[PDB]
DNA sequence: ATCTGGGGCGGGTTTTCCTCGAA
């Protein structure tokens, strides 16, 4: 249980860099020597994704990759990415801090999921666009 | 031997860096086992090289030495102190390599003479007679105290971007702030005194003639290291600084005072310093302080306010 | 007999190298066997070597003989200690050859006036008629604490650079932290005797002479080690020592305290203390605790405040 | 007759060696076969020998015996154990030699009223009438735990470099750490006894009167191999030992405890011990153990806490 | 499986090295004692390939060796370095790090590996220049 | 294929040995017992190898013995020498730890093929010096 | 030039013979029964002819039997040996290794003709210090 | 995020002993 709250913030985190275009919330979040600076990531990310759900250019989809999966479509300057899995719930934040709270190190973790991921979603686009 | 130490508080710096990654330039970081009230710990925290302060205080005591009659090396005239470690630095400043041991000697004082800096902070030439001279100035790195459970040292990174009016621009600098303190020493009583052993050459009595010129320059030299002057990119990134603590101490006899790492460390070491000048046979012990804290002292301490105060004295 | 156990803690610290590979310095270690929960495991950890602190204490002590007026060998006036090892050492201090095993103890009295090192240290001299000396100090490497699961020790590299005007000047150092500890031995009931075996030659009345000034100053010497006044590159990389426990014991018999990695090696040295006197036989035990990290200590031992005091209770 | 079984645990030593080879030194290694989960596997690991810990034993032994007022033979008082075996030893002692078998108790007393070492460790004399007694301690080597899969050891190579200041000096030292185990035996119902069959003869009163005091002496002797005091190399490699788990056992009948390989030999071996005095009708067996690992012990046995406990035990 | 995931990695390793002129991060991989160690540099040479996946100097590609092959082109100081094979997915990362902290050996294999692929495309390059 | 694999090792090891100045890697690899000891020479073996790359005292070349065949040339302490042959790839090292893991005599005979290589070079180059 | 390789040969194991005042490298090169014991011995004895070059107790020299003949002072432990003849080339055992691996007889001709070759000095030697 | 630098040298072990006796 605890990987998959780590991997959904993550995803979180993916969703947030590959929409804002800038690695730097994920930079600070894998850089984090703090609570403070992991919560207030946390809470800037959320941010962002929220003006992403009300444009309408960030949505929940299932896509099938024979069984259909939970994905999040992210529309950002005509790029169009799809992140597979869910995003954290609010009890999933809220036990993503304890884990802080007791070792920063989890931040790191998802941190570098959350860059695997957008690396993974920006090469597979980029390839797409030369073909 | 002028030992001491030093506390100081610093804000929003990068006084130092290492090899870089990509657009983010990284500040130098280094581990350090911390005790707490559980056990101990491993910790990663900001550091500043020991290098940079020997460079910042080579470059100050060329400054004030060429204010006055001493000498300086061609090589070390401009700020690269190489020494003379290399054949080529040899040639350029026109100095026979070292025959033989029995030469030896001649070559160090040869080497003496030309340059102070080559005496103060001694040097080393490699060859088929090698020759060495240790530095009569020993420094160590500038870390933030280990007091308490808590490390009171923070970095974080930044952003900057260069604007442009046709995109085809944007880096990123770390930057830390830390109650920072490290300890320093100085022996005056080597200062223009060779120290290969052999017979005695030619030259000998001028060395001994300028000893009290070279020893009061070195002495005033400290004051960079003391007033705050070093460190890189201080063109953008200029720290505040406010001293908060120090502790000098004047003897004839090896001591150490006790680094900068808990409220009450003068105590200590004025304790241990009047204990230990019987248990090694002494004839000399002075000390002084510059509290600006309000942490505890003790009693029988000469007390001052600026650092001059302690320069002059010192000099005295 | 003094032997004692003695935890340091050390930060940002390079004091001993082993080798180079391209432009690295490398700093020494070495494998250890350690016990967890699990079970046995095998770990390479850094180490400081044994022969980089009898060299502090031998400098120490040369230092102190020649302040109070003992005698001190030729070679050994300056800081080079192949004692008397080849027939070049003896040729420039002055002595003859052994002849045959009858004459050896002859030989070795002359050895151990002219150097006070030859006598504390011991030596080792290769002939046609070779003679020994076993040292009467003992050391060992200084390893960190073994304790729990987690070796709280540290390993990392450097980069530093050398600045210059005309490029055509890179170098990684490696750099260290440790929770060491280590322990030490002395027989202070053989200084100033022959350790050969033969009839009674002139000359070992001076040595009766001379024992108690002797024993003093090899006492003394100790507070070199104690004090944390020893390694190399301490120019630039000076370290920032600090002591956290230390335990002593003088008797009549071969006894060693436990190692400091436990928690609690102060209880059971102790304790074993009075049940070794017992059962040896013996006819005088003292312990001395200094302690700062606040750990169980006993009953019935002395506490201290600072090393300085422990030289002067050694002494008187 | 007392018998044990030993759990070592050592770091960073260097205590046996062999011949060497070039500029570096060698530490004692053997061959060992070793059972996995797939099957037999031949290894070559670290073993100190037997014969050091012999010779440390005899040491201490001719230490106490002087003491307390035994005889001790001349050589002997020098540590140099050829005992009576050439006839030199026997010319510097002052014993003829025999001159028929009916002779041979004559001498096996005489010797044995001399010497204490020659009676509880055992000598042999080769000559017309050879004449042997077989040594009352048996010993062997001392080889890591062969557990499981992975031998818990570890050897080495270290660089040291002898200093000077006209280069004309380097040397490499093997250093290890183990989890050392090994076994011991004695039996003091043979102690001050002639072996060799024949008419009592004068004197065996005097030995039968000093019975007492040589076995009391002989079971104090145990307490140096018990508190690791032994091997070579000892003035710059001390090492750092600590006791994890021993056995014990004093009994009437022939019996070997379980070696300590596995990770339970304490149960099974008083389980063994439990049946075997039922199996050969003895009358006296009893059990001591020290636990330092937490390993499976059993119920209804002793718990001492040091060694020195179990020594006063063994001689109450 | 486990020596695919070994390849992929030791082929991420040799373009992180080749883009960089640099040994240090395989020379910290092979050294390695502990999973931080393994996990600081997977984080380390990924930085430094999105790095030159951002500035279009290292892309996908495939190549002709009859069939096409995968590659990675990576472009350094004017030199041009083929690597031939495919870069690790997240998932390879994971089981990858799962592997390490079993057995620290596989970090030892995919750096002898990385080296091996480095050393032989810096050969044939001096060569052609030489030629 | 096999024992082209042995004589590409033999040449490493040779051009190591020739480079270094020192037997004590091709004693550690004649001497191995186990897969451990090969393992370990070959990476220390082709560090040293790497060194003399990066300084150009060891490149590859080609020679006329009429036809070219490949070569390496090294340079140590202002001797030159040529060992004929070409060096191991990634594929040979991998497939002769797989010859070491099933018997320990290959690496037996790699080095000593090598000392002949290097024996033979040393003599020829002792012969010349005093002509 | 196949008899003058052989000899060649049998002059560097009589030369080794003499200066180590051991049989044992002359019996294991006559008994060998395959390449890799004539190719240990090859590499022992010329280490050992080393060790002589080194010390300066091994020379060549010329002597004059009217012509002067190329010959190999030998120093062992006081006594002073002759042997007559060149030591093998680089080339010579190149050569005679391939001999080897046509035919093992050449390495029990070369020891047959290195043992007569120290017999008769050995025996020249003891009669002059009788007389 | 654009450059440029990527280590130099002296040392690379000395001694003492190399099995006694009964069958």
């Amino acid at each position: 249980e605890k990987e998959n709250i780590i991997g959904r913030i993550a995803n979180l985190l993916a969703v947030g860099f590959l929409y804002s275009e800038s690695p730097t919330l994920v930079d600070r979040f894998a850089n984090a020597l703090s609570k403070e600076a992991v919560t207030k990531v946390l809470y800037d990310v959320q941010r962002i994704v929220q003006m992403g759900i009300d444009r309408s250019e960030i949505a929940t989809t299932t896509i099938t990759i024979g069984k259909d999966y939970p994905a999040v479509n992210v529309n950002s300057s005509g790029a169009k990415y799809t992140v597979v899995g869910y995003l954290p719930t609010s009890q999933d934040i809220e036990d993503f801090l304890r884990m802080i709270e007791e070792d920063v190190y989890y931040a790191r973790k998802a941190g570098a999921l959350a860059m695997s991921i957008a690396n993974r979603i920006k090469l597979g686009s980029k390839q797409s666009k030369s073909e | 031997m002028i030992s001491g130490s030093v506390r100081f508080l610093v804000n929003l710096e990068s006084l130092n860096g290492v090899e870089s990654i990509g657009n983010l330039t990284k500040h130098r970081t280094a581990p350090v086992v911390l005790k707490t009230s559980t056990g101990y710990l491993v910790r990663y925290v900001p550091v500043i090289s020991g290098e940079a302060l020997a460079h910042a205080y080579q470059a100050s005591l060329v400054d004030i030495a060429k204010k006055e009659g001493l000498p300086v090396g061609s090589l070390s005239s401009q700020y690269e102190f190489i020494k003379f470690s290399t054949d080529e630095a040899l040639k350029i400043e026109g100095i026979k390599e070292p025959k033989d041991y029995n030469d030896a000697r001649r070559f160090e004082v040869e080497v003496m003479l030309k340059d102070v800096i080559a005496d103060v902070g001694g040097f080393m030439y490699a060859g088929g007679a090698p020759v060495r001279r240790t530095s009569r100035i020993k420094l160590g790195y500038m870390i933030p105290a280990l007091r308490g459970d808590e490390i009171p040292a923070q970095l974080e990174a930044q952003f900057h971007v260069r604007f442009s009016n046709k995109p085809v621009a944007i880096f990123n600098v770390e930057v830390s702030s830390a109650l920072y303190t490290f300890s320093f020493e100085l022996d005056e009583d080597l200062i223009a005194v060779p120290s290969t052993f052999g017979e005695k050459v030619k030259g000998e009595e001028e060395l001994e003639r300028q000893k009290a010129k070279r020893v009061k320059s070195a002495i005033k030299a400290l004051y960079s290291l003391l007033s705050g002057n070093f460190g890189g990119k201080r063109s953008r990134f200029l720290p505040s600084m406010k001293l908060m603590s120090l502790v000098v101490t004047k003897t004839d006899f090896p001591f150490m005072p006790e680094p900068a790492h808990d409220d009450d460390y003068i105590k200590t070491t004025i304790m241990r310093l009047g204990k230990a000048k019987g248990v090694l046979n002494g004839n000399l012990a002075k000390a002084y302080v510059i509290n600006n804290e309000g942490i505890e002292v003790g009693e029988g301490v000469t007390v001052l306010s600026t650092v001059e105060d302690l320069v002059v004295k010192l000099e005295e």
